[PDB]
RNA sequence: UGUUUUUA
RNA sequence: UGUUUUUA
């Protein structure tokens, strides 16, 4: 493939600088046109900007502090923290929030990772071979309310057992009711006064729910789990404006207020260098 | 052989627009609006296709540009709720499907100096001026015809209304990623965006969601010769096309 | 012996993979398979079977009564019942179409909805059953409702209607839990006409209503049901 | 060789060498050559 | 796969809506028998509701 | 002092010969150029070679003319000073008219075959610097400054490659509904 | 090709060997450096990361990284004219960088 | 088909100039610049074409269009004697050989009136002002990037400076006869003069002898709009091409 | 058998059996035969 | 022919 | 032909 050719003085009523900028194009002026140019060649394929590559590497997404323990005398084991449930969204950790906000819409399959790790920060006498249960929770579905309810069961649900330490490792499909995951949504629900904007569930990946499905022992050992998503066969469209501002919650484009300029000013006038 | 690509003719319906100053239509993503084929329809209903009774130019109530102006911005098919039969269609039907041929407008002298950045912007989220996890209001997501003006002040449950952060937390310049074009005053009065449909579903509720945003925004301020009226008139010209509708019902209700 | 490196994920149990395992009885050879009549491939084709739903859910207890609509003689320009179309909740809930519905996340397709009138043979009436697609409220009057998609019902000789609730959606699948986005709108039934019953006859004749898929009807995304519960493992 | 049953499971897909810069570059009704006064 | 035929206006005899549930049997009765119907196709096996998934 | 729209406006003033309309350094990942599309995916990734594509578009009256001149300083010399320094390098003489927009293209001008998008002395690209080549003369009735809008695109011949996290975007705490 | 073995030690009191996991971070140039052990830096949403266990080992392959056709073991020369400026340093070598950190939380050894 | 002669763009090396209000180039007696043949070689040294490092735009410091302005004169090579590498192979070279585009700018409003001629005169001998035998001296025939204003005082060794005589006893209305084009404000905003070898010999030194001088004076005078600056300015760009160099040697030392 | 999409991916190529020790050994302009006068 | 598909 | 490539 040519990245320059070769290209001697013009003398042309030709100007292939002087355009209208007005018309919404941008003209494909090529160093050719403004310069004396000598054959180049690119010995480079762009494998690497490809949106499967960019937009397909693992990342981040969810962590969460979860205790096994006694339930003796616990009314509620989701906020005692003896099992937590997480709202599937890629929308929580903004680096890679901002990678798909590149774009509208979003088709990919995806791939998760859960690394579960263990702490006794009290005194204990050894680690705990502890084995993690992982729920997939779609909509509709009874959500865990106690850390061993007959929800766990999953007779029907995807679920997963993994030591922590160790790793799970699991493909999803494309779960979208739409063509496509709306990365930004102008609507509502309904016509309705005060329905949510921009939160809607064409996005709902699903709950997952994390439990250690051993019983206590005499030490409590905290298990921060750490989910990460990997996007395969990621189809993308409409290109956006990136976002330049921080952000304030999940599925809104809301920015703080009193937020710093993040244009770099100057040090002295439009002249320096 | 000779003529002009600035001498431009769009009719539709009984509608027709002239420019004698026009800068090259865009044409969002190099696609024209189409009919939904059978491949990608999923809603069995067979679709009422209107017509040229709703495919016509509706002209939006013109906008004053001074030299203070930070910019407005047009929902659609939100924009045309109320226009003609295009809107009754909109209320009846719970799905809808339409393409845009917009049209905007500021004539000037050859002594004026300002540009104007007129750009769609599908799936334009507002951001809420409150942070957090604030919601914007149906109300004003939806404006119609009147639209969001940037200038004015924030409302309860409002936008944020900075044009610098293009209400959604992204840069001003970053919008000609969008389809988009300016009208310079001296080179251009006219802006032509053909819009095709644009959504992740083959067709959709007309009412509750709004597929593109028009924005036009003042980039280089309005400059007037010495001695004129500080203001020029901004006017928005909508026409629907391969509009498509199903699942005709009662008319909707919705807030106001 | 062959060079191997263990990917993450490895020692995992995951609950939907499908893999190969050693038997526990080898060489075992597992009884001969016999005709029996009635073999279910395929969800999709029970489905397809009409079951009753109980429409007048009015009732203290689960009652018979429960699953008849009635109908009043001499009313004109009035409601006969009204629901809205959430298959995995409401009057559908119980239903066999709710039931194997609700053992799925999302659904497509078109809806079969019947009424058999049971009333005396002597009797006359005309109803029309009107679907209201989303975006609008539930028909508070007959003018309102014929506006949506109808049919008009003359009761005669075939004691039947069969209205299709026509698949109207803008996304391609729906909730099957209650789901305001993915609401599919409701359904009604009103007096065209009114009930005309023979002389020597008086009081209430019933309709049954009954729920099926349509071969177009679609279910994905398999998920525990909420319509069974338990707080301590049974025994025998 | 891939050993499930699901598209999900299978590897990315690599690359689409398939570029077409143009549908964003030059989204114009007419055709716009360089060189050629833009408007005329 | 086709989901829903191409169906226009009728004024017919036969009237596939109307039937006799005292039969036991339920009619196949389709969109396209109760209103007028665009070509749609399924796009879907039912891969999911196989009692070898379901089970 | 803050973001403005007025940020984007190169002022042009009347009546100026030989003087500076503007200068910047050509690291696309820092300055000017960090909040631009270019600059934004630029900062995803490490190491970028190719030309780049700079174009200005006037805004003033259409009976109103100027010259300038679009000056590229390869890397190796400190940003020209005077417009007599800036016409050695790499440079555009604008003639403002009936087509509004320049586009003066940045040849790929370096000895290793990539650059560094993080500020790097070594693989510095150069400097970008505009000149009044004649003036600007305003019609009768018309006063103060009109402007210019800068755009910066990739020529075809770009590239990119290691990627990376950007320095864009921040958070301290993960993010709720 | 690149392997990093992790081995722990308790010099002081403990009762039992925790079985960390540490990640490794490959930071090039540019992207922000973690300045906190828990930073959001660590998310690694387009760095490369490797997770392993104390004990055991990660081993992953990186191509060629260098800008020019090959690496320099010698440069001649400075990064600019100037009179102060690093001589032989300079960042045709720069592989880039890696962090180190243990992603567990505490125990109290 | 359609297009203009009034857009042109030349580009020699990394130097690139545009106008869109240009008048037809000009060719010196319609012979484009060239290299020197075997057949019209004298000096039997292999010449030196220094190609695109010394081939490209210079452009001159800008002078000043008054209402009293009589005009400008500029001696070539001597005018690019201090511009990059060209003025160092000229020094460094006993022998030069160079064709030149020479590109003259005055932009105005459709408001201005005034006239420029832009004339190259090959072998322009300057006289005297203190006249009989009285030599013009080296130091104010060649200036430099400078020129000669013609508006300035006389000096004691220096040229006469009544443009009405062509500072030479020639009356200004012929100095049509040599490759000249006006700048006519409401016509033209650049003037363009590609110039040829012009010599006796096949090559020649640079330093001692100019080939050619550019000449731009106002015939009618800058008669700006009320209230507007009394000035324009006028920039020269001039452009090497064909050019060839022989006999390196030491850098010669000329006078100041 | 290569199990990895990344030529970094794949082991060492082993050897380069083309070897050519004059590029060091005998890196002169003129040609010198063992046996010749070095000079002459 | 108050006819339903398919193709230009 | 003030012509641009390709090959000896």
């Amino acid at each position: 493939t040519v990245a320059s050719i070769s290209s001697g003085p013009k003398h042309t009523q030709k100007v292939p600088i002087l355009t209208a900028n007005e018309t919404g194009a941008t003209m494909p002026v090529l160093p050719s046109d403004s310069i004396e140019t000598r054959t180049t060649y690119m010995h480079f394929n762009g494998s690497e900007t490809d949106v499967e590559c960019f937009l397909g590497r693992a990342a981040c997404v969810h962590v969460t502090e979860i205790q096994n323990k006694d339930a003796t005398g616990i009314d509620n084991h989701r906020e005692a923290k003896l099992f937590n449930d997480w709202k599937i969204n890629l929308s929580s950790l903004v680096q890679l929030r901002k990678k798909l906000e590149l774009f509208t819409y979003v088709r990919f399959d995806s791939e998760y990772t859960i690394l579960a790790t263990a702490s006794q920060p009290d005194s204990a006498n050894y680690s705990s071979n502890l084995v993690v249960q992982a729920m997939y929770v779609p909509p509709g579905a009874p959500n865990p309310k106690e850390w061993d309810d007959y929800t766990w069961q999953s007779a029907s649900n995807p679920s997963v057992f993994f030591k922590v330490g160790d790793t799970s490792r699991f493909s999803v499909p494309y779960v979208g009711l739409a063509s496509a995951y709306n990365c930004f949504y102008d609507g509502y629900s309904h016509d309705d006064a005060e329905t949510q904007y921009g939160i809607t569930v064409l996005n709902h990946m699903g709950s997952m729910a994390f439990r250690i499905v051993n019983e206590h022992d005499e030490h409590k050992t905290l298990v921060k789990i750490r989910v990460y998503h990997r996007a395969k066969h990621v189809e993308a469209w409409i290109p956006r404006a990136p976002r330049a501002l921080p952000y304030t919650s999940i599925g809104r484009t809301n920015y703080p207020k009193n937020t710093e300029p993040v244009i770099k000013k100057r040090k002295g006038d439009i002249k320096s260098y | 052989c000779g003529y002009s690509d600035r001498v431009q003719q769009i009719t539709l319906g009984n509608s027709t627009i002239t420019t004698q100053e026009a800068a090259n239509a865009v044409v969002c993503y190099a696609e024209w609006p189409e009919y939904l084929p059978d491949v990608d329809a999923s809603d069995v209903n067979k679709t009422s296709k209107p017509d040229t009774s709703v495919c016509r130019f509706y002209t939006l109530d013109s906008k004053t540009w001074t030299t203070g102006s930070k910019g407005w911005c047009w929902k659609l098919p939100d924009a045309l709720k109320d226009m003609g039969v295009f809107g009754q269609n909109m209320f009846f039907h719970s799905l809808g499907r339409s393409g845009y041929t917009v049209h905007v407008q500021c004539n000037a002298t050859k002594f004026h100096s300002g540009c104007l950045l007129v750009v769609v912007i599908p799936e334009h989220q507002l951001a809420s001026h409150e942070g957090g996890n604030v919601s914007v209001k149906y109300t004003f997501t939806h404006p119609g015809e009147r639209g969001i003006d940037l200038s004015s002040a924030n409302e309860v449950g409002g936008p944020v209304k900075d044009v610098i952060y293009n209400m959604n937390g992204t840069l001003l310049g970053n919008l000609l990623i969008f389809p988009h074009q300016f009208i310079n005053l001296r080179t251009n009065n006219t802006a032509t965006i053909v819009i095709p449909y644009i959504n992740s579903v083959p067709i959709d509720s007309m009412t509750r969601h709004n597929n593109v945003s028009l924005m036009v925004i003042p980039i280089a301020p309005l400059t007037v010769p010495t001695g004129a009226t500080p203001s020029l008139p901004i006017t928005v010209t909508i026409a629907p096309m391969c509009t498509e509708f199903s699942g005709i019902r009662s008319k909707s209700i919705v807030p106001q | 012996g062959l060079p191997t490196t263990t990917l993450p994920g490895s020692g995992q149990f995951l609950t939907t993979d499908d893999r190969q395992s050693p038997s526990a009885l080898p060489n075992y050879e597992p009884t001969p398979r016999i005709h029996i009549p009635g073999k279910v491939h395929n969800l999709l084709e029970i489905i397809q079977v009409d079951t009753l739903i109980p429409m007048n859910n009015t009732h203290t207890k689960d009652e018979v009564n429960s699953y008849l609509i009635p109908l009043n003689a001499n009313r004109q320009n009035e409601q006969v019942f009204g629901t809205n179309l959430f298959i995995g909740d409401g009057v559908f809930k119980t239903t066999l179409l709710g039931e194997i519905v609700q053992y799925y996340t999302h659904w497509s397709g078109s809806l079969r909805f019947s009424l058999m009138y049971t009333g005396p043979a002597l009797s006359s009436a005309k109803l029309i059953l009107a679907y209201t697609p989303p975006g609008a409220r539930g028909p508070q009057d007959r003018r309102e409702a014929m506006l949506g998609t109808h049919v008009v019902w003359d009761i005669g000789l075939q004691s039947t209607i069969v209205m299709t609730i026509p698949w109207t959606s803008g996304v391609q699948f729906r909730y099957t839990d209650p789901d305001t986005y993915t609401s599919a709108g409701f359904l009604s039934c009103w007096y065209q006409t009114s009930l005309i019953l023979p002389p020597e006859t008086t009081g209430q004749v019933y309709l049954l209503s009954f729920i099926s898929a349509c071969p177009d009807f679609k279910l994905r995304l398999m998920k525990d049901t909420q319509t069974i519960s338990q707080t301590v493992a049974l025994t025998e | 060789i891939n050993y499930y049953k699901d598209a999900a499971s299978t590897s990315s897909a690599g690359q689409s060498l398939s570029m077409d810069p143009s549908k964003f570059t030059e989204p114009v009704k007419d055709l716009m050559l360089k060189g050629a006064p833009a408007l005329n």
